[PDB]
């Protein structure tokens, strides 16, 4: 009658306990308290299975109450709090209203064009995409041969390192862009209060981990440790031999 | 050597794009294939808006015969599809920047986009549904002495194949001269 | 069915004609329709270059009237492995493609698209009436830029920055005035003229 | 959970990262040429006793 | 109160006036089309709304099995079927005001008399 | 033991607020017990799991992603919102990968084809029609429960679940045996999984006569699902309350904490 699902170490019956978190990679939206410069968030936690940990965090801020009405958005590794018509004609949207068609979908409503022709207005500065890329978020590491902040590093970071979904090959932009105008529209209806504050508490926003996911991180983490002394001792082997 | 500009006589031509569900582009992508062969036949109507792919029997029936036309983009602007053959063999301007410029021709513009869908009533049909889901002290001293001769500071490292010889003794006459 | 329609089942290529082919797909994105064959000042060269300072990039023309005119290794590393075929890509799109004309009047950069270069395949009619079916292997799609005189980047700064609590509205006509950054066929018609 | 994580997810948490070379041709210019010493190692299938 | 665009190039136009005929001139910034306005107005605040309790409105809501069902009738086809539903917006003070939708008629109509 | 296999616990901090999750809430139902939590400082915190609560454990989603490409979606590399006002986008685990023009027959083609077999039943898809979106989730970590499956249609009239007295006789018939199984009645789609997520696009039925046709104590139609028992929303000790309607709640906390600590026998050898 012993059916259970434990271990044995060193004589000892021995049982591991289901972890939870909220779930990845999934779009939740916050209304933070009024004496903030900030009222509405949101978030994107990310792993993809899961090496080096694959946090990378994300978040869109909003700024005002009134007259502040803009929106600036932050990336790794850029320590500056970026406007977001940069971060379109960044990615190779330049026509204005293209952009705005990325961001709504129904052009009779009008609140969200409001809400929207200040960040226009503070993005009718730069009109080209690596001008756009050309600001800096220097975060480390050093510059190579550059000349203020080459802009194919600023092109390997949105490939390799922002949304660890979609993709992080080469080549998917046009999803990025979608993604982010389907991020901000959520955005603009918490702030416009059509729709609701979300929930932190709901039970299917969650998610429960077990071994399978446990000893995948300790042995993904070992097995790293693990190649990384591989790698030891083969520059070592300057002398024979091959053992 | 020729040219290094483009084609424009083959661009006045009207292109149909078509998409194509996996297994059959993996057929419609074979190179052993693509000779000149006609392996399918096709039946538009008068006023259109209905076309049928009648495939011919080289596909010995692992995948059906009867399939549909779904004219997706009927009329289509400002897509053009070319070709590319490489060359036969203030006011700095940079001619040459390892640009590679090819004997390249614009040949033809996408006119309807269409996609091969297959007919699901077809027996073959959705069989493939289910494949889908389960898929010498002294002389030496002359010697040595055309070597600073040869070149001012000789290596020491290089002294030894010039001499391989005792190194002692090559250590004690090196040392009676220069460094 | 009753032969009311252009029936050709198909030929196809050469298959020694299909090596050293690379048959991309071209786009420009505006509502209006656009010929090249019809608007732009040929020749045309198709290059694959750089980007940077292309506004301060000289012109086709502005080349041809200034051609006239002048007549310890630590002995430890490691390569983190990579897709060979990947790495080529990226290396090809390490430069994208740019086609214009002489003049440099109108001038149009282009860009990458990963979507959906696989599933396609060509029906072109010939003359005779034959639809060769070429495989495609990759889609690139085009912009317009520098047709209407950009701006700079570090007056873009100083702008970006918060010296005015407001921006002007009419300033970048304001700067077409002061004559700052013209255009590129503003720039080749003066070069033209000088 | 077990089952699961014994059956898959180890062979695909090898494949992942199994790569591993060193191939020294030179490292220097010449040396004549030298020959492109690749000094390979991967793991391949994995076993469970 | 629309963000008109140059129609040859699709970028946001900006107010701005004659210095002599006195008329507002929607000028592109991008290029040099111009345009002249239909109305002196140009920004609007709107401090105040109540909107928001009705859209959102599919053409087959009543495909959904969740909502509930009823016996009041459609003035219009008077079928005694129906599908009701309350507001679509969610204020802190909007309304118990109900919203009944139908499949016949296939329209939407109230149960307010005021 | 049987109760300490099943086990959950999350981190919070030191103090903490009580709307935050402390305290239950709604969307616990039919998966985690509403009274075996323990007492002190922790209450709230450790939880544990249903009767029939099964966990989720992944399963690669490409397949389903082609599937979706050849039934006819427009991926989103020419999607413009003019000419598409009004189609339904398509999200798998998050992720943007298609716009869709009919979203009813996917979404019961889907569904006919979980039930067939030719998915695996843990995947999950809701049809938040009000917002016009679409949803597919197949991550391992979700959980989900047994239900018994309605077709509203029926010859002989009204509204039914689809099993019946036969499928149950051969039921019995197997367990007397000493060759149906669960998944054997699994595969011809006569119970379905539906996860923590689904829930309202289906209306519940508490009791499988409770308004199916058309003293002691006190008890619409548009019925999709019904329970298997409602006795089955407990847990492991919660099952030994003989009459748990028949108290107040917080005598069912101390019964729970209070089991842990029976003597008795633990096994046999
Ligand atoms: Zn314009
Ligand atoms: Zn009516």
């Amino acid at each position: 009658f012993d059916m259970g699902g434990y271990f044995i170490i060193n004589g000892s019956e021995k049982v591991l306990i289901a972890q939870e978190r909220s779930a990845g990679n999934i779009v939740q939206v916050f209304k933070k308290a009024a004496p903030s410069p900030i009222s509405h968030v949101a978030e994107i936690r990310s792993a993809l299975e899961k090496g080096s940990r694959f946090i990378s965090t994300l978040q869109v801020k909003l700024y005002g109450r009134s007259s502040a009405r803009t929106i600036k958005a932050t990336l790794p590794y850029i320590k500056q709090d970026i406007p977001i018509v940069i971060i379109f004609r960044a990615l190779g949207i330049i026509p204005d209203g293209e952009i705005l068609e990325h961001i709504c979908y129904d052009v009779n409503d009008w609140q969200m064009l409001e809400m929207l022709k200040p960040c226009v207005e503070d993005g009718f500065v730069i009109q080209d995409r690596e001008t756009a890329l050309d600001f800096i978020g220097r975060r480390g590491t050093a510059l190579g041969i550059k000349k203020e902040k080459r802009i194919q590093y600023a092109k390997d970071i949105l490939q390799k390192e922002f949304l660890p979904h979609i993709t992080q090959l080469e080549g998917f932009e046009s999803r990025k862009a979608f993604f982010l105008g389907y991020m901000i529209n959520r955005l603009l209806l918490c702030a416009l209060d059509r729709k609701d504050q979300d929930d932190r508490d709901h039970f299917g926003k969650k998610r429960l981990d077990l071994a399978g996911p446990l000893l995948a991180q300790l042995f993904k983490t070992l097995f790293k440790k693990l190649t990384k002394d591989i790698f030891r001792y083969m520059q070592r082997t300057v002398e024979e031999a091959h053992d | 050597e020729e040219s290094l500009d483009l084609d424009l006589e083959r661009s006045n031509r009207q292109v149909w794009l078509v998409r194509l569900p996996m297994f059959l582009a993996e057929k419609w992508r074979d190179r052993n294939n693509l000779h000149g062969q006609e392996l399918g036949k096709i039946r538009i109507n008068k006023d259109g808006s209905k076309i049928t792919l009648l495939l011919n029997e080289n596909d010995n029936d692992s995948i059906p015969h009867e399939y549909d036309l779904e004219l997706t983009k009927k009329v289509v602007e400002n897509e053009y599809v070319f070709t590319e053959q490489n060359l036969k063999k203030r006011d700095r301007y940079i001619p040459y920047v390892k640009t590679i410029p090819k004997k390249t021709a614009i040949v033809g513009t996408v006119c309807h986009e269409c996609q091969v869908m297959p007919s699901m009533n077809d027996p073959n049909y959705h069989k493939i549904v289910e494949q889908r889901r389960n898929i010498p002290k002294k002389e030496i001293l002359d010697y040595l002495f055309k070597l600073f001769d040869e070149y001012d500071y000789w290596s020491l490292k290089g002294l030894k194949e010039r001499t391989r010889q005792p190194e002692a003794h090559l250590k004690e006459c090196l040392d009676k001269v220069a460094t | 069915d009753p032969n009311e329609y252009n029936e050709f089942p198909l030929r196809a290529i050469p298959k020694e004609d299909l090596e050293n082919m690379r048959t991309h797909l071209l786009k420009f994105q505006s509502k209006k329709k656009i010929n090249p064959v019809t608007d732009f000042h040929l020749p045309v060269r198709l290059h694959r270059k750089d980007t940077r300072n292309l506004q301060f990039q000289l012109t086709r023309a502005e080349i041809v009237q200034r051609q006239k005119e002048i007549s310890l290794r630590r002995k430890t590393r490691q390569l983190k492995v990579l897709d060979e075929n990947a790495k080529k890509l990226r290396f090809e799109e390490f430069y994208p493609w740019v086609m214009e004309d002489f003049d440099g009047y109108n001038t149009w950069v282009g860009s990458y698209e990963a979507g959906n270069s696989d599933s396609y395949v060509l029906l072109s009619v010939e003359d005779d009436g034959s639809f060769t079916m070429i495989p495609a292997d990759k889609v690139y799609k085009f912009t317009a830029r520098n047709k209407y005189a950009t701006l700079t980047i570090d007056e873009a700064e100083k702008r970006m920055d918060k010296k005015s609590g407001e921006v002007p509205r009419w300033l970048m006509k304001h700067l077409d005035n002061i004559g700052t950054t013209t255009t590129r066929y503003d720039r080749t018609r003066r070069k033209l003229k000088a | 959970s077990f089952n699961q994580f014994v059956d898959y997810t180890l062979q695909d948490i090898i494949c992942e990262d199994s790569t591993l070379i060193l191939e020294q041709l030179a490292q220097h210019t010449t040396e004549s040429d030298n020959i492109s010493r690749k000094y390979e190692i991967s793991f391949g299938k994995i076993y469970v006793t | 109160t629309t963000f008109r665009f140059c129609r040859d190039c699709n970028n946001m136009l900006y107010p701005r006036e004659d210095k002599e005929n006195n008329r507002l001139l929607f000028e592109c910034r991008t290029c040099s089309y111009v345009e002249e306005a239909g109305s002196p107005l140009v920004y609007r605040h709107e401090l105040i709304t109540n909107i928001g309790e009705t859209a959102g409105v599919v053409q087959d809501i009543g495909s959904d099995p969740t909502l509930p069902r009823s016996d009041r009738e459609c003035p219009k086809c008077h079928s005694r079927e129906n599908v009701f539903f309350q507001s679509q917006q969610r204020r802190k003070d909007t309304s118990m005001v109900l919203f009944f939708v139908c499949l016949s008629c296939s329209h939407i109509f109230t149960s307010d008399q005021k | 033991t049987l109760s300490h296999l099943r086990r959950t616990n999350t981190p919070i901090g030191r103090d903490g607020k009580l709307a935050k999750p402390r305290q239950l809430h709604n969307t616990h139902w039919g998966l985690v017990c509403p009274a075996e939590t323990p007492e002190g400082q922790a209450c709230g915190l450790v939880k544990n799991l249903s009767l029939m609560s099964c966990i989720s454990v992944g399963t690669d989603p490409m397949p389903i992603i082609t599937f979706l490409s050849e039934w006819g979606m427009e991926p989103l590399e020419d999607y413009v919102p003019h000419q598409s006002p009004d189609a339904t986008r398509v999200f798998v685990n998050g992720v943007w990968h298609g716009v869709h023009r009919n979203p009813a027959r996917l979404m019961e083609t889907l569904r006919t084809l979980r039930r067939k077999g030719d998915i695996n039943p843990e995947v999950s898809m809701i049809r938040d029609i009000r917002e016009k979106e679409l949803k597919i989730f197949t991550d391992a970590g979700r959980v989900y429960r047994p239900l018994f499956i309605v077709e509203d249609d029926e010859s002989l009239g009204h509204k039914e679940l689809k099993v019946r007295k036969g499928h149950i006789a051969k039921l019995m018939a197997t367990e007397y045996q000493d060759e149906y199984t669960w998944s054997s009645l699994l595969n011809e789609g006569l119970v379905e999984y539906i996860d923590a997520e689904e829930e309202e696009s289906i209306l519940i039925a508490m009791q499988p006569e409770d308004l199916e046709p058309a003293a002691k104590r006190i008890r619409a139609t548009t019925f999709t699902h019904c329970e298997i028992h409602p006795s089955m929303i407990l847990g492991v000790a919660a099952s030994i309350i003989p009459f748990p309607d028949h108290n107040q709640s917080p005598r069912n906390t101390y019964q729970s904490a209070m089991g842990k600590q029976a003597m008795g026998v633990f096994l046999t050898n």
